[PDB]
Order: structure tokens, then C-alpha cells, then sequence
């Protein structure tokens, strides 16, 4: 197990040295293990745990605590990301497959392209997944790579140049964090030549920096959110007789991405427009965040059900998504409380409440102490 | 970069590449294999006329415009890979299943797939443009995903013979799990 | 002067004219008297749209007052040859050649607006010369009008005798009458 | 020559023709003798605007002295079919077809300038030749007049008997008197 | 350039930037301020005024505007307000001149001409600083140093209607 597991996971050392240290590290761990005289023998389970620590990768045999967390991983995410259930399904299933041992031995855990209208929760599901699993999120903004030569920072500059010593960002990041989440927001904005690097990353799970070091992408989840979907949502035909437009819709992404890059994507998730019912849930999430911040100071905020329904309709936007909700929540709910909290009745406020008056057509903020 | 191709000229003709320190490499015993995608786009193009046209030669003409003549003149051969037919795709399904079994062997579960199910999987995932890669995804969604849920949280926690088949009435796969 | 209709795309903004912009949606425009030079343009548009999407339905707006008979045959043959069904929406007027193209449109996709008209009449080709040349030329024009009735009868489904009798003298038709006469199938659905 | 006007956009300024920018704002102009090409051009503009927005009204400025009746029918059938109401603002002369085009405009959105003049008369398709063919041609023109008058009375609402009596001879109506007759529902001044 | 707007979009969206050396620039404690607004005369036979909510929407994409917390609007300097702005420069010079030991007798009569000359509708109050730099500072500077007002000085200002310029009075 030690020899096979090391070569499978440890790629920066040779077989004799790396295998031997696993055996040595297992015995040493066993030396301090008998808190209750548990020093009988060293089994295969111990070899899997020591290797999981050397390479900073999850152990081969899923625990009973890791196992319990993956059972309700999808349900836990739905409590913060409402709608887009198929997106969570694909992510959760991929993580479960890789842990069970059915993953691809030469590819990342998952390579899912996220498209759809803006403000539908593309980066949130990715950020929430990392937080839920205790996985370091590696965020790379593809807006800083709008030129063909920007790739020098991802893998490093060649020898004999100003940036040879500094090294690459992506390669060093994955080397430091073997188990992490890779997020490339607005991938389409990046130059068409950056897609070529990702090809080997998804096909062979390996990337080589200017120093000859190989980065291991087998335990990293690659997510590339794009805004291509928003373009085809109109589904309008300039003609006397209308058309379905189903076939043409969602085909623009194939034009901007080579079929090679798409052929190795695990799945291409599509994000549907936020439903009206879902907007209410998003408001609850924002209000909850405000309440937690207020609870640190000791203030307690209560929002009437009627106010939430009107507040949601005020900021409901299909094109922009639920991004406007941040502004309306800040401008309406948060700003009145700023002056009071700093100097006023809300310094030690409790049982605060809020509501709206239909005839007035505006909010009503009340305070108590 | 096209200029980078020039470096390989001496390699493919002289059989030696010189480094910064003056050390001479030897590529006489090295099998130089280069994989490229040049004519795939041109072949995908569709003619616009009453009578259709053949674009078989378009694939090679594109390669000639990318690689310099002095580069292609020293190549031993230029093998043109051909789209995977339905017949070979069926064999590919068996290969992926064999790889899946090796993964499953460590877990102690022996998977069995009926021939009818294999044919159904091939038809669902057979795409000429995408080759054999969708077969992995189709097998992954149909077979790996249910097994993973069961393995970590059901009957397949311990080694247990599993079976697969196809329901002709509903045209869907049927999975049977045995615990022992 | 042709107005410009800006379009939005991820690559950028692709400025275009009104005719070309509508052509992207398979809406062809047949304007003015038919001629050898305008027919070439119309057939060219059909071929390009056919390769793009065979399943989609082409739309030809016929607003022509008639033209040379020879040019019209080219447009008709191209429409039948291509797999995609050609939808002929008569706008404003449908002369003998315009009506022939209107009838050529696939069954179930032919529509006529409420105030459009449809006029059909015998060919007006004339030749002057020696008696021997006139005799051979006379045979061709007679063979063309007769051929027109057979092809028109096929699409419309009417008997050859009534079409020949109807074309003896100049006649006009209305929008609802066309559906009854079989030139079209139904008035365009109100939206 | 048409002056080029730059339309400011977030991406940057893009030069466009004066007519092109007006079309962007739902403003369509009509002028000159009605022609098949001219009628088909205004038709393509109407269809493009409807797809761009299916609710906002499409303005239609008519400053033409009249033209072929058959060409005009295409514009009339395209205006009624489109869902957005057409604002037929008459900025000058309006002959028989000119009056027909503005009358077709949706009620409640038709406007007329203070000094505009709308001339209404009957159609004239006079043809000379053999009496046999003239019979069908003679029958056809009355049918168009009857159809146009029937549709015209539907839009305005005046009695059909009065309309034909008035339309038999050339009639000239002023902008104030036009609203009294019902040609235009209101007048636009400010 | 549009690429720069993308950089600012990433800042306002995540509050952090990555230096080319791998560093992380924290933006969570920086007050981001963007200022938005012609000198050439009107190109016409008769010159005309060039004074210039939908304007911002046209010049700024909704994705950028939507990320702003609040768009503050600034009002054009009123005529009454301009009298207050020029007073700040006169009193600023007074405290500066107090260190030397002189007191400027300047009254609202002097500020009348300086206001129109200093303030421009397009340039605004940008030439205002230059106005005091030469009109008010240069004349006093030479006399203050030649010895007449070195050991304490008294100055004044005089504006003649016909001369249309600011004269000065020196005492000691
Ligand atoms: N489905 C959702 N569920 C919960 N909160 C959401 C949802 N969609 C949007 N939000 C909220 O609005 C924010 C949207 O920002 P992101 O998560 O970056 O998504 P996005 O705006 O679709 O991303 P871009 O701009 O397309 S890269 C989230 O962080 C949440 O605060
Ligand atoms: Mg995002």
C-alpha cells in the first residue's frame, strides 16, 4: 500500500526515498499513538492516514466524519444557494465519486463550466462549497489576463528573464495547496490562448512551471464561471413569424471555446433565471447576514414578512440577477441603523423592528432600548 | 509559436540539439511523436451550393499552411486519425468498464454489465466530433454516480457483487446490489 | 440610403444593414420587377441559408409587380431543390410571376395578408421576325404557359382546365379568395 | 449626403447615420412618392423595431405627396399586424395614400402639426386599351376603394355614405378641421 | 480604457487584487473615489454656451454602475456660493500674512472683480488659485522684501472702475 499509494499521490520524490519515509513516518506516529496502550501493530489504515498528511490530500478510505459530511453536502449548500439544484448535484456527486475511488486517475476531481445570467450565484456556490468542506479556495480572476502574454504569471517566465526567479502563481498555488478549489471567474474574458493551458490540466491533471516542477491537479476542482448564457436569454427573432430559437440558444459558447476544451469538461451546467419565489429566500439570507453582524454588537433586528415581500419585488431583476439586492438592502435597511448604532437609542438596542405602510409606499423604521 | 517548430528541424534531421552549455543531445533512439488538430475545423465546414463538395483534401492543406515545408519534408509520416466508428466505440465501452472494474476491485465489489446495457450506453454517448471522451462521462453518470452513493452510504460499503441490466419496457438501466 | 441596425454579440457589435440583418433570420425580400439580375441574388440567399440550418424554415416576402418569365423559373426551381421549406408571405402585390413563387411555397406555410392582392395572367412575350423564326418561337411561349399551368395546378391542386379557362382574360383576386382558390392555405394568424 | 452622428455607448462611440440613430429611438421617417422598394424598406424597419421592443410605440412621420396604391397596402397590413401602436405624426402634406397611412395609425396616438394639411381624394388607375380587359381593371379599382373606404371608416368612424360622397372630388382639410372630421384624434403642439 | 474598468470591477466585487509578484493588495480599508465630469470654444458662427441621470448610464456600463454603493451628485457652483469660495483664499492669505506681521484691508469690493475673473463656468475655480498667485501675491512680495515693510507692514487694495485692475496701497 505504501509504495503504490506514494507513487499515486506523492509525485515530488522518488520511489525508494518516498516509500521508505512513509513506513518510517507510520512507525513514529504509532510511537506516540498508545495513549491507551494502542501500540499493537501498524496496519494499512495507518499507512493511508500518514500519506494523506505528507501530500495534504484526503485519505483514501473515507472516514465516518467525512462520510457523514458528504451525505448532507448538497442539502447544506441549498440552505445558502437557493435554486440551481442540478449544479449542486454535479458538484456533490463528483466529490463523492473521487473519495469512493471511482475518479479518473489522471484528471481533476471535477471540471464543470458554469454559464447563465449574471447574478444567479455562480461564484457563491463555489465559495460556499470550499467553506463547507474546509477546502482552501484558490481564486484567480481572469480579468487580469486580457492579453495573450499574461499567461507568464500563471506558469512563470522562461529562464533568463526578469520573472524566472519569482515563479508562477497557479503552479505554486496548487503545489502549496494540493487539495483546493480552483475558480476562474469570467473565463471568456481571458485571451483565447489561456484555454490551451487548461487543456493539459484537465486531460492529464499535470502542469509544468518554468522551473520544471509539476503541479498536481488531480485533487483540485476546476470551475470556470462565464456570462455567455445571458446573451441568448432574449430568444427574439426579427421576423413577421416567430421561431422557437431553442437550437441556436446555448450554441455561442461552442464558438468561443474550442471543442477540445469542451470535450474534456465533466459537464456544462446551465443556470436558469432566478424564480420569483427564490428572490424571497435570497432576501432572508441577506437579512440573516445583517442580523449576525448586529448580534455581535448585541442589537437584534426583526423584519416583518410584508416588508420582505415588498423589498424583494423592489430589487427583483432578471438580467442583473440578485446583485441589486445588496444595494437595496444596504441603502434601505442598513443605512438608517448606522446613525442610531453609532450614537442613539440603538447603542444597546433590543427587540428592534421594521415594517412598511402601504399607503405611504415607504418603509417604517422603529427603535427601542 | 510557429517559430518554436524550427527548433525541431535539427532534431528531426541532424539528430542532435545543443544547449546553452554546449552539451549535445542525441535523439537517434527517441520516438518523436507530435499530436496536432489542424484540419478538424475545415472538414466541419459545409459547402454552399446546389451540389455538395468533398473536403477531404482541406484537412491536409490546412496542415501545410501551419507547418513550414522544411518541417514536413523531414517527417517520416503524417498519420491522419479517423473518426471513431460505432463499431469501435462499442469496444471502447468495454475498455472503460474494464478500467472501472480495476478501480472497483480495490473496494471489493465486482461489477457485471449485461451486453444489452453496453449497446444502450454506446448509442447514448456516440458522438463523432467528441470521439470517445463522452463514453467516460456517460459511464460516469450512469454507473459511477449510483455506485458512489451506494458505496459510501449503502449496501456497497463492504464488498458485494453488483449487477446492471436494461429495462426494455422503460428503456432505462436497472441496478441490483447484493451484500455478502 | 439603407438604414443601419446595430447588433450585439459577445465578440462585439456587428453593424449591419436592414436587409442583411433580417437575412440572418432567414427572411428574404423580393422587391420590384423580376429580372435576370435580381433572381440571381434571391437564389444566392437561399443556398447560404440552406447550409446554415436545414431544419429551419425560410421566409420570402413577395412584393413584386411581375417581370421576365425566364428569371422567375430560376427562383422557383431553387426553392423546390433545397430541402428547407420556403414560406411565401405575399405583401402588397402578387403578379403572375410573384403568384407563381407564392404558390411554390411549401403547403401549410403559405400566407397572405388581409389587403394583399394576387393577379395572374397569360405570358405577354412577343417576337418579331421571319415567319419561320416566329413559328419556333411561338411553340416555346405556348409550351411555357402550358408548363406554368401544370406546375401551378400541382401546388394549388386545381384542374388544368379551370386554370386554362381562368387565364384566358386578365383576372384579380382578394386575400380570402386566395385560400379558397388554393393559392395559399390560410390568412396569417393575427398576433 | 446624410450627416453621421456618434451614439455614445459604454464600449465607446460608434458613428451612425442620422436616420440610423433615429431608428434606434423608434423614430421612422417616410417621404417621397410611395414605391415598392420604399414600402418594403419601411416594412423591414417596423419588423426590426417590434422584435427589439414589443411594447414601445414606433413613430411614423409621413411627409409624402402620395404614390402607388398597391405599394401602400403593404405598409398598412404591416402596421396593423405589429403589436406596438404606430404614432402617425403628419409633419406636412398627406395625399390619398398619405391620409390612408395616418388613419391606419392606432387611435389615441395619432398626432398632427398645427400647419399640416391632409389632402384626400379617390384613387386613379386609369388605363386605356381593349374594352374586355378594362372591365376587370375597372372592377378592381372600385374594390380597392371600397376596401380602403371600409377600413378607413372603421378607423375614423364616419358614415360610409358621407365618405364616398366627399371622396368623389378632391377634398382639402386643415389641421384643426382634420380632428373635427376624425382623421387625427389629437394635435401635437408642445 | 475598458480593461481598467474590469480591474476596478474585480476590486469592488472581491475587495482584493494580486500583484505581479504574488502579493495580495488589501482593498477592504480603502475609500474608493471616482470623479467624473470642452475648453475649446463652440464651433459655430455665433459662440454659444458649452455647459454640460441618463448621462452616466450612457457613459458607464450597468455592470459598473450596479457595483457602486451610491452615486453622489455634485451641484453647479451657484452665484451666491462663489462669493464664499473666494473668501477662503483671502482669509487663507491673511493667516499666511499674519506670520509676517501685516493685515490686508481688502473688502468685498476687490472680490467682486476677482470672482468673475477667477471663476469660469467650465474651468470652474481652477484659475482661482492662479489669480491670487499673481494678482495678490506678486505685487506685495517685492515691496515686502525691499525694506519698506520688512519690520512690520500695512497693505491695502484699490480697484478702479476705469482701470479695471487691482491697485494696491502700502504703508508702514
Ligand atoms: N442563487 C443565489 N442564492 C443565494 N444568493 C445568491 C444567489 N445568486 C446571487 N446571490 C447573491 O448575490 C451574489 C452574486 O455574486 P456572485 O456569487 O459572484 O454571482 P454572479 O453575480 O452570478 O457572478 P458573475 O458576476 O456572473 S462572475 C452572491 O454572492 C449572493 O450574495
Ligand atoms: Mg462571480
Amino acid at each position: 500500500a505504501a509504495v503504490e499509494l506514494a507513487v499515486k499521490y506523492i509525485n515530488d520524490r522518488h520511489l525508494p526515498d518516498k516509500a521508505i519515509d512513509v513506513i518510517d513516518e507510520a512507525g513514529a506516529r504509532a510511537r506516540l499513538m498508545p495513549v491507551s496502550k494502542r501500540k499493537k501493530t501498524v496496519n494499512v489504515a495507518d499507512i493511508e492516514s500518514v500519506v494523506a498528511r505528507i501530500a495534504r490530500i484526503p485519505e483514501k478510505s473515507v472516514s465516518q466524519s467525512d462520510r457523514d459530511t458528504l451525505k448532507n453536502l448538497g442539502d447544506r449548500l441549498k440552505m445558502l444557494v437557493f435554486g440551481q439544484d442540478k449544479a449542486i448535484e454535479a458538484l456533490t456527486e463528483a466529490i463523492k465519486m473521487a473519495r469512493a475511488g471511482l475518479g479518473h486517475e489522471h484528471k481533476p476531481v471535477g471540471s464543470f463550466l458554469f454559464a447563465g445570467p449574471t447574478g444567479v450565484g455562480k461564484t457563491e456556490v463555489t465559495v460556499q462549497l470550499s467553506k463547507a468542506l474546509g477546502i482552501e479556495l484558490l481564486r484567480f480572476d481572469m480579468s487580469e489576463y486580457m492579453e495573450r502574454h499574461t499567461v507568464s504569471r500563471l506558469i512563470g517566465a522562461p529562464p533568463g528573464y526578469v520573472g524566472f526567479d519569482q515563479g508562477g502563481l497557479l503552479t505554486d498555488a496548487v503545489i502549496k495547496h494540493p487539495h483546493a478549489v480552483l475558480l476562474l471567474d469570467e473565463i471568456e474574458k481571458a485571451h483565447p490562448d489561456v484555454f490551451n493551458i487548461l487543456l493539459q490540466v484537465m486531460d492529464n491533471g499535470t502542469l509544468t512551471d518554468n522551473n520544471g516542477r509539476k503541479a498536481d491537479f488531480r485533487n483540485v476542482v476546476l470551475v470556470m464561471t462565464t456570462n455567455a448564457g445571458v446573451r441568448e436569454t432574449e430568444r427574439k427573432s426579427i421576423g413577421l413569424i416567430h421561431q422557437d430559437n431553442s437550437t441556436d440558444a446555448m450554441e455561442e459558447i461552442k464558438k468561443i471555446f474550442t471543442p477540445e476544451f469542451r470535450n474534456r469538461l465533466d459537464n456544462i451546467i446551465w443556470f436558469d433565471h432566478l424564480s420569483t419565489d427564490v428572490i424571497h429566500q435570497v432576501v432572508d439570507k441577506f437579512i440573516v447576514e445583517l442580523q449576525v453582524q448586529l448580534d455581535q454588537k448585541g442589537v437584534s433586528l426583526e423584519v416583518s414578512q410584508e416588508a420582505r415581500n415588498w423589498l424583494a419585488e423592489k430589487g427583483y431583476d432578471r438580467a442583473m440577477g440578485a446583485r441589486p439586492m445588496a444595494r437595496v438592502i444596504q441603502d434601505n435597511l442598513k443605512k438608517p441603523l448606522a446613525n442610531e448604532l453609532l450614537f442613539g437609542s440603538l447603542v444597546d438596542g433590543g427587540q428592534v423592528t421594521v415594517a412598511l405602510d402601504k399607503e405611504k409606499n415607504e418603509l417604517t423604521y422603529g427603535f427601542q432600548s | 509559436h510557429p517559430d518554436v517548430f524550427n527548433i525541431l528541424l535539427q532534431v528531426m534531421d541532424n539528430g542532435t540539439l545543443t544547449d546553452n552549455n554546449g552539451r549535445k543531445a542525441d535523439f537517434r533512439n527517441v520516438v518523436l511523436v507530435m499530436t496536432t488538430n489542424a484540419g478538424v475545423r475545415e472538414t466541419e465546414r459545409k459547402s454552399i451550393g446546389l451540389i455538395h463538395q468533398d473536403n477531404s483534401t482541406d484537412a491536409m492543406e490546412e496542415i501545410k499552411k501551419i507547418f513550414t515545408p522544411e518541417f514536413r519534408n523531414r517527417l517520416d509520416n503524417i498519420i491522419w486519425f479517423d473518426h471513431l466508428s460505432t463499431d469501435v466505440i462499442h469496444q471502447v465501452v468495454d475498455k472503460f468498464i474494464v478500467e472501472l472494474q480495476v478501480q472497483l476491485d480495490q473496494k471489493g465489489v465486482s461489477l457485471e454489465v449485461s451486453q444489452e446495457a453496453r449497446n444502450w450506453l454506446a448509442e447514448k454517448g456516440y458522438d463523432r466530433a467528441m470521439g470517445a471522451r463522452p463514453m467516460a462521462r456517460v459511464i460516469q453518470d450512469n454507473l459511477k454516480k449510483p455506485l458512489a452513493n451506494e458505496l459510501l452510504f449503502g449496501s456497497l460499503v463492504d464488498g458485494g457483487q453488483v449487477t446492471v441490466a436494461l429495462d426494455k419496457e422503460k428503456n432505462e438501466l436497472t441496478y441490483g446490489f447484493q451484500s455478502a | 440610403l439603407v438604414p443601419m441596425v446595430i447588433e450585439q454579440t459577445s465578440r462585439g457589435e456587428r453593424s449591419f444593414d436592414i436587409y442583411s440583418r433580417l437575412l440572418k433570420e432567414r427572411v428574404i425580400f423580393l422587391t420590384g420587377q423580376v429580372e435576370d439580375h435580381m433572381a440571381n441574388l434571391i437564389v444566392a440567399q437561399m443556398l447560404f441559408l440552406e447550409a446554415e440550418n436545414p431544419e429551419k424554415d425560410i421566409y420570402l416576402y413577395i412584393n413584386s409587380p411581375g417581370g421576365v418569365i425566364t428569371a422567375g423559373m430560376s427562383i422557383y426551381d431553387t426553392m423546390q431543390f433545397i430541402k428547407p421549406d420556403v414560406s411565401t408571405i405575399c405583401m402588397g402585390q402578387a403578379a403572375s410571376m410573384g403568384a407563381f413563387l407564392l404558390t411554390a411555397g411549401a403547403k401549410g406555410k403559405r400566407f397572405c395578408l388581409p389587403n394583399s392582392r394576387v393577379m395572374i395572367h397569360q405570358p405577354l412575350g412577343g417576337y418579331q421576325g421571319q415567319a419561320t423564326d416566329i413559328e419556333i418561337h411561338a411553340r416555346e411561349i405556348l409550351k411555357v404557359k402550358g408548363r406554368m399551368n401544370e406546375l401551378m395546378a400541382l401546388h394549388t391542386g386545381q384542374s388544368l382546365e379551370q386554370i386554362e379557362r381562368d387565364t384566358e382574360r386578365d383576372r384579380f383576386l382578394s386575400a380570402p379568395e386566395a385560400v379558397e382558390y388554393g393559392l395559399v392555405d390560410s390568412i396569417l394568424t393575427h398576433r
